[PDB]
RNA sequence: AUAGGUUUGGUCCUAGCCUUUCUAUUAGCUCUUAGUAAGAUUACACAUGCAAGCAUCCCCGUUCCAGUGAGUUCACCCUCUAAAUC
């Protein structure tokens, strides 16, 4: 149980944090246990599995007072390069994959909320010409059928065939006839 | 006629008023870094390099045009009532022919009612971003442009970052662009942070807004306090040109005011806080005499 | 804390050097073990000391008891300090290629935040010196004493920007991509400025290293390069 | 280290630093130069430094060399029409030779810019396909569109298993 | 490439057989009126023709 | 799919495809609609064909192409 | 490849994933596989509504006109799409299907009234 | 009439090229003669069943 | 569209004249080694129609593609002789020369 | 490769072998749910059922799609020019 869960950043300005870490990042003294001189290229999935911590928890998981929240800006700054603004990959600080994903999401949210500083470049305009006189962005002259309330083409509308042609079709397709259809409803029934 | 923002004379005044600080224009960027290179130079070569940097800064500080808000697009191409009720969602058709300006590009909508109409400005911008993606722009509006996040950005004095984001996201003549730029200018005016925009390409637009809205008192005060008297006088002249029928311009003509006299005439005629303008000018003159 | 390996003496800190008979204290200096060897019995130790502000040295101590060897090496090291010049107090002034006996060292100046991507002994020595951003490649025989000697020789024989400006009598102007075309004058001669420009060498006759060019062109295919590693 | 004097010549950066892109008429370059004699020094340097760049930018043009056949160095260009262009390079520097040949038979910057713009048209940003040819594989990579089911499962109502 | 002569031989003999076995209209367009099938091919005519 | 040399399935040797039933009014209206639609589409198609041919003409023997060629020749001379 | 006859046709090539279809409008030889070799990509079509409740169709109108003028045919779904865009007349079968749907809904309403 | 989008594009092209004509664009079909589907075709071009 | 022969204009050295009215010419091109990024000479033999039989072994000649091949391997015809073996005329000054020395001075004219 | 281990009474050099990293197949032991992607070792032999019709007769199609990797510079560019679409 943390008293800082509601308001995480206070923990970083509390004295206890100052004795524990001082001015150095919370991951400075971590060293990962592995075979060989070349580490594995991915960190462990999660240091907390079914509410049980591993023997060597990562910088975020060892200290339940450290809360990964987009408002905890001073903590998130410790996981971003101050010279390039790039989020460190997980092996760099040893954070587990789960906490690395959470930190990435928190950093992106803090940047989107304007709480975390990042380089915003100056870009050129999209359009060389800003005129809005073309017919694509203006009013096209209405067509006569549109103003008259008529369909664009006359054959869009149903026209009842003359009875002679219908009898001709009935002779041609005798024995394979469906019930004759009348004109459709004027508008779509609901 | 009344001068436009892009007039050569207005452009020259605003260019000189903006200034050119090479250190601020070419401040180090926080980005992926590479090892620097080194060159041995004489004094002449160093001066040539400095002039080339000044030219690059002039290109960088080119002002965005100030445009009027675009009129909404409400145009119907056809109404095929037969299609009414046969579809539940609208169709958006974008013409993606490469060699067409985006403002001449036909983008239409077939609604469930059967109406074939022209796409609105917001739909046009969204579709252009979808099919011709521009670096820095997002299809969905970023939340940074909400009131609270803009207030946070202003609290951090990141007005130039806000304007750069606005330029990247919105078109110059869109409602959102105008609203965000106006809010930034009002914040700068209310907390007197004009120096944030000096040596950038947004200073001219800020000055143009202040002049057309007749609130140049704060900027004039800042320029006097910063000993930029030429800038203050040019601001008064530009104000007179944009408002040639105002009592300030008539007073200047009557009194044959020139130089600081223009500022005094403006302070007595059309200044919301002319008393403080007079006080600051008097202090500046005393300091100049003492120095 | 452990060293380079669980059972290895290398990399382990020995604490500050003892107060010397001269009467000086060395509380700001840190000591690191670079090698411990059995001499056939006695013990020979190679240690390095450094204050993290450019002053650093190394020494060998021989004794029957290991702790006595540590003390001898540390005390002798503090009295044989090199001063290492650092560009902006984070890296070296230029690329340094050297050969000491059969060991080759290629060191590259790097921007801030790059880190120490170097042989582990080089990482230890650089941390003692105060270099924070550098690349280093060791080739030939990997002999620890030769590595230390060559490293210190090369780092002590680097020419600063001010030295180059005084030698050539010209402004040393730095160009950074993140700063655009702005020219940053990093050094100016104390004496007069030459008015004749440097010969614009159309093609310099420099000795290039095949590995660097191969890396530049994308023909390097090593599965071991650019591997994710812990912060150093 | 890299073998030979001036190894920088054998780097693609140097090879692409060339600025001579010949018009379609040029088919052959014959280069007559003298190994000894100060007046031909630039010509010799032209052979040493700039021929690799010229060939790199013009892979289909036949470049051939001739040594100590004439008292003076010169370049000869054979065009598709059968015309021959002779350029005396004696007393000239190699940079001057480059500038001269660029001026007389090299495509101007404007034509190269139109060629680059024509190239830009082939890779239409709207087209969807393999990353080798297109910016995006699928419309599901566009924000606001229905995402890939590999990453975000579709609602049960949109899946044939629970519609059948 | 080893020339393929059997292919040419097969093509020529097949062409010859075709030109010397051209069916006549009486065979091609005969019909069985009980089953409404072409005896030449065995294919049935469409229902709407029956 | 099957080839011409694959035997017919025994399950469908006695299968006769029966024609669908016809609604006379819809059938007649649909025939007229297809006639009008196809006339319109063929007109549009020949306009597109003529546009393509005209673009080829103006790309080969057009005035602008001729002037560009003359400019190139003049610069070469 | 060489085919015996055939022609170019502008059609819809299906990509995407299971339960998430997406179409590329391509001019291709009619004998080629559906999602195989094509001459040019003339646009795209997302049949699933997006977060704005829109179906997105991109049409390279210039190139579509070029290929129709070069003798390319059109598949029926492509013709219906072009009719919806207003580039062609509404296809006869869109109109007929609309009328059939109107009649079916009218029958359902009459059933409701009868009950 | 032209289809709605084609009509709009034609009018836009005219207006961009400076023309202010209000005459509706029209598609000519007197040259397209609707030939009935049951009109006799060319028996000379038709094929013949192959012997087998 | 003027010829079916790929190589239209090529300069080479005559290495054979043992045929009737046909010269065997050696053509060198520069090919970039993909690994070393150095240019090396690649040689190709061409047959050029010499109606007048004016070629001598060692002279530099220019060949123009025929409209169509006149034989299996004869696809080009001698447009001119760039450098006659041992009888070179300096193109720059127009004077006969022997190697790098003038046989007759330019000032003689 | 940022390298490491291993020859000797001992030091230095050279040199092989191996370790550390990332994939794929198979095997041992162990495995809960959901979405997606991919899926004989064998050009060895195959029971069985399907994979080509359409259409007022003529014609058209079954020469495509689908499969495999046995053989192996028939694939790309230019010239010329049939068949096919318009
Ligand atoms: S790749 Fe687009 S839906 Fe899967
Ligand atoms: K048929
Ligand atoms: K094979
Ligand atoms: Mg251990
Ligand atoms: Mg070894
Ligand atoms: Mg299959
Ligand atoms: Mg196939
Ligand atoms: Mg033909
Ligand atoms: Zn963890």
């Amino acid at each position: 149980i943390s008293p800082y869960k509601d308001e995480p950043w206070k923990y970083l300005e509390s004295e206890e944090y100052q004795e524990r870490y001082g001015s150095r990042p919370v991951w400075a003294d971590y060293r990962r246990n592995h075979k060989g001189g070349v580490p594995p290229q991915r960190t462990r999935k999660t240091c907390i599995r079914r509410n049980k911590v591993v023997g060597n928890p990562c910088p975020i998981c060892r200290d339940h007072k450290l809360h990964v929240d987009f408002r905890n800006v001073k903590l998130l700054e410790q996981f971003v390069c101050a010279h390039t603004g790039i989020i460190f990959y997980a092996p760099y600080t040893g954070v587990c994959v789960k906490q690395h994903k959470r930190l990435t999401q928190a950093i992106q949210k803090a940047r989107d909320h304007g709480l975390l500083i990042y380089h915003i470049p100056q870009v050129e305009p999209r359009d060389l010409d800003f005129s809005t006189s073309h017919g694509a962005v203006s009013a096209t002259p209405p067509a006569p059928t549109l103003v008259s309330g008529d369909p664009w083409y006359p054959w869009y509308n149903w026209k009842q065939p003359p009875e002679r042609e219908l009898s001709r079709l009935r002779r041609l397709y005798q024995g394979h006839l469906q019930e004759e259809s009348g004109p459709p409803p004027e508008s779509m029934p609901k | 006629k009344k001068p436009t923002f892009m007039d050569e004379e207005v452009q020259s005044i605003l260019t000189k008023m903006t200034g050119l600080n090479l250190q601020k224009t070419f401040k180090p960027a926080i980005q992926e870094l590479k090892p620097p290179t080194y060159k041995l130079m004489t004094q002449a070569q160093l001066e040539e390099a400095t002039r080339q940097a000044v030219e690059a800064a002039k290109v960088r500080l080119k002002m965005p045009p100030v445009l009027e808000e675009r009129v909404p697009i409400n145009d119907v191409l056809a109404e095929d009532k037969i299609l009414e009720g046969t579809e539940t969602t609208k169709y958006v058709f974008t013409d993606i022919s490469y060699s067409i300006p985006h403002r001449e590009r036909f983008i239409v909508v077939r609604e469930p009612s059967g109406t074939l109409r022209k796409a609105s400005w917001e739909e046009r911008d969204r579709m252009i971003q979808v099919y011709f993606p521009k670096e820095g722009r997002k299809i969905l509006t970023p939340i940074i442009f909400k009131e609270e996040n803009l207030r946070t950005m202003y609290s951090q004095d990141r007005h130039v970052d806000v304007l750069n984001l606005c330029f990247a996201q919105f078109e110059p003549d869109s409602t959102e662009y105008i609203k965000v730029h106006h809010k930034t200018y009002e914040d700068i005016d209310k907390r007197g942070k004009y120096d944030l925009l000096r040596s950038t390409r947004y200073f001219g637009g800020m000055v143009w807004y202040f002049v057309n809205n007749k609130k140049i008192d704060g900027l004039l005060i800042d320029q006097i306090q910063r000993d930029l008297i030429d800038d203050a006088t040019n601001l008064v002249q530009l104000y007179h040109v944009l408002h040639p029928d105002g009592q300030s311009a008539q007073g200047a003509k009557d009194q044959a005011a020139e130089g600081i006299n223009l500022i005094k005439v403006f302070a007595k005629t059309e200044a919301q806080k002319g008393a403080y303008i007079e006080l600051t000018l008097q202090t500046y003159q005393e300091a100049l005499s003492r120095h | 804390e452990r060293g380079w390996s669980g059972n290895s003496w290398g990399g382990i800190s020995l604490g500050p050097p003892d107060p010397g008979p001269c009467g000086e204290t060395y509380e700001d200096f840190d000591t690191r073990i670079l090698e411990v060897r059995n001499v056939f019995k006695s013990i020979r130790v190679l240690v390095a000391v450094g204050n993290g502000k450019g002053a650093a040295g190394f020494s060998i101590g021989k004794a029957t008891d290991r702790m006595d060897a540590f003390r001898k090496a540390k005390n002798r090291a503090v009295h044989h300090l090199h001063y290492i010049e650092r560009y902006e107090d984070h890296t070296i002034f230029h690329d340094i290629s050297l050969r000491f006996k059969r060991t080759h060292i290629k060191m590259k100046k790097q921007p801030k935040g790059y880190g120490l991507r170097c042989h582990r002994a080089i990482i230890t020595i650089c941390r003692l010196i105060g270099i924070k951003d550098m690349y280093a490649k060791v080739s030939g025989s990997i002999n620890m004493l030769s590595l230390t000697q060559g490293l210190f020789r090369g780092l002590s024989r680097q020419e600063t920007h001010q030295q180059l400006a005084d030698k050539k009598g010209l402004h040393v102007v730095e160009i950074r991509e993140e700063c655009g075309p702005l020219p940053i004058v990093v050094a100016s001669p104390r004496g007069p400025l030459r008015k004749d420009p440097e010969p614009e060498d159309e093609v310099p006759d420099v000795k290039l290293d095949w590995e660097d060019v191969k890396t530049a062109q994308g023909m390097k295919r090593s599965v071991w390069s650019n591997l994710k590693r812990a912060a150093t | 280290p890299m073998k030979g004097r001036f190894p920088i010549r054998r780097t693609l950066q140097y090879l692409s630093q060339g600025n001579v892109v010949f018009k379609d008429s040029v088919k052959v370059m014959t280069v007559n130069y003298n190994t000894h004699g100060e007046l031909g020094e630039g010509a010799r340097k032209f052979v040493f430094f700039n021929i690799p760049q010229i060939q790199y930018k013009n892979p289909w043009v036949q470049i051939m060399m001739f040594k100590n056949m004439t008292p003076s160095p010169f370049l000869r260009f054979y065009l598709d029409s059968g015309e021959q262009v002779l350029v005396d390079v004696e007393t000239k520097s190699n940079k001057e030779i480059m500038e001269h040949i660029r001026k007389i038979l090299g495509k101007n910057e404007e034509t190269l810019r139109e060629e680059e713009e024509e190239k830009k048209q082939l890779s239409h940003p709207a087209n969807f396909g393999p990353r080798k040819y297109c910016l995006r594989e699928c419309i599901c990579e566009v924000e606001g569109q229905v995402p890939c089911p590999s990453l975000v499962p579709l609602p049960k109502e949109m899946r044939g298993k629970y519609k059948a | 490439v080893r020339p393929r002569l059997i292919a040419e031989l097969a093509r020529r003999v097949r062409a010859l057989r075709e030109q010397l076995n051209r069916p006549r209209d009486s065979q091609l367009y005969a019909v069985d009126y009980e089953t409404l099938t072409r005896p030449f091919s065995g294919r049935r005519l469409p229902v709407r023709a029956w | 799919r099957k080839t011409r040399h694959d035997p017919l399935a025994k399950s469908k040797i006695e299968r006769v495809n029966m024609p669908p039933a016809v609604d006379p009014a819809e059938f007649f209206v649909l025939m007229e609609r297809y006639q009008h639609y196809r006339q319109t589409v063929r007109a549009l198609r020949m306009e597109f064909v003529s546009e393509v041919q005209r673009k080829v003409h103006e790309a080969r023997a057009g005035v602008l192409a001729e002037r560009k060629a003359l400019k190139d020749a003049a610069e070469h001379r | 490849k060489a085919y015996r006859g055939g022609h170019l046709t502008i059609r819809l090539a299906l990509g995407g994933c299971t339960n998430r279809p997406f179409y590329r409008i391509v001019a291709a030889h009619n004998k080629c596989p559906r999602d195989g070799r094509f001459v040019e990509q003339l646009g795209s079509y997302d049949p699933l509504p997006n977060s704005h409740g829109e179906k997105l169709v991109a049409l390279n109108l210039d190139r579509i006109r070029h290929w129709i003028g070069c003798g390319a045919h059109l598949s029926k779904p492509m013709e219906k799409l072009l009719g919806l865009a207003g580039f062609f007349p509404l296809h006869p079968m869109m109109i007929t299907n609309a009328e059939r749907l109107r009649r079916k809904r009218a029958r359902e309403v009459l059933l409701a009234s009868q009950k | 009439p032209y289809p709605p989008l084609l009509r709009a594009m034609i009018i836009a092209e005219r207006q961009k090229n400076g023309d202010t004509s209000t005459e509706e664009p029209m598609l000519n079909v007197q040259r397209i003669r609707m030939e009935p589907w049951d009109y006799p075709a060319k028996q000379e071009d038709k094929g013949r069943a192959k012997g087998t | 569209v003027r010829s079916s022969v790929h190589a239209r204009w090529i300069v080479g050295k005559v290495i054979g004249t043992k045929m009737q009215k046909t010269a065997k010419v050696r053509v060198t091109r520069l090919v970039l080694d993909p690994y070393l990024l150095k240019y090396f000479n690649k040689r190709k033999t061409y047959f050029a129609h010499d109606a007048l039989q004016q070629c001598t072994v060692g002279d530099i000649v220019l060949l123009r593609a025929l409209p169509v091949p006149r034989a299996k391997h004869v696809k080009h015809e001698l447009a001119e002789i760039v450098f006659k073996v041992g009888k070179v005329i300096d193109p720059v000054t127009g004077k006969p020369c022997a190697g790098t020395t003038y046989l007759e001075s330019p000032l003689s004219s």
